[PDB]
RNA sequence: GAGGGAGCGCCAUUGCACUCCGGUGCGAAGAACUC
């Protein structure tokens, strides 16, 4: 996929309550830029996925090339970048990703 | 004086306050006056605190009479520092509301029941 | 020094409160092991630090090289091991006394 | 403003704990946050 600002993010672990979620993402993602804000799914039961939403594209592919694989709470990240705008409508619909 | 509807001896106010030192950790009260006016017309409270010396009078002066309304008890306190630190924050505070009867029902509605004769 | 179940950070962002910070580094810990307890404190002297405990010491050095410098929170950390042993350790071991 | 309900700054601190504990301005007379 072509770059974009913002990345997405699957194989998070779905059990998590999801402002710790959040927050654990931004801990480990304020290294690489200004994040507008931190988009998780919901939730527990089906799988897990959230676009973190950074300011510029260089900062959101530098997240990529270096977490990727990362193994966030014991799962290894699967780390690509989102799609034709898709995290303004995974905002929308309600519930949450 | 002079929001002050009726007065109440200091030593029923010091049960009063120590009592709701106590029930935060059982229940729930909500602290502040906005909290508490709130607690009210949701129609929750089962016993509100009011300082008397709060320094507009306007900020708790709709308090009583939107207490006599739907019928909730109510008791005034001299300091609000007092309630503040009764309330457990670090500031003070105008005006507080007890609203869940978590174990302490009987203590509480003994109280009230002394409210009344006044 | 001399390996240790227990790993001592320090170089961590003081502006993060108590418990959001122990929940972000069972995040990037969990990886290496059972972590059976994570230690932090924001007093004057112990500002900026945490104790993780590994149940494993072979987890405490798997953490301690792979994380060595990692920007937690755009603050690259210092792990080394602890000078002795945690309580819980202790008594696992006990020692405790 | 409507919601909300306790934090938000500054100075100092690089500090090895497992009884808790620096200073200080603002904050329930409403912090953060959302709209």
């Amino acid at each position: 996929t072509r770059p974009n600002h913002t990345i997405y993010i699957n194989n998070l672990n779905e059990k998590i309550k999801k402002d710790e979620l959040k927050k654990s993402l931004h801990a480990i993602f304020s290294r690489f830029g200004q994040i507008l804000d931190i988009l998780v799914s919901r939730s527990l039961k089906m799988r897990g996925q959230a676009f973190v939403i950074f300011k510029e594209v260089s900062s959101a592919t530098n997240a990529l090339r270096s977490m990727q694989g990362f193994p966030f709470y014991d799962k290894p990240m699967r780390i690509q970048y989102a799609k034709t705008d898709s995290d303004i409508i995974a905002k929308m619909k309600g519930t949450f990703v | 004086a002079s929001y002050v509807k009726f007065e109440v001896p200091e030593d029923m106010q010091n049960e009063a306050l120590s009592l709701l030192e106590k029930v935060r950790e059982s229940g729930k009260v909500k602290k502040g006056t906005n909290e508490t006016t709130k607690a009210v017309e949701r129609g929750l409270a089962k016993l509100v605190y009011i300082a008397e010396d709060v320094d507009p009078p306007e900020i708790v002066a709709h308090l009583p009479l939107l207490c006599e309304e739907k019928n909730v008890p109510y008791i005034y306190v001299k300091s609000k520092n007092d309630l503040g630190r009764a309330v457990g924050i670090e500031v003070p505070c105008a005006s507080a509301a007890i609203i869940n009867e978590g174990e302490l029902r009987k203590e509480l509605g003994s109280l009230v029941e002394k409210i009344k004769g006044l």
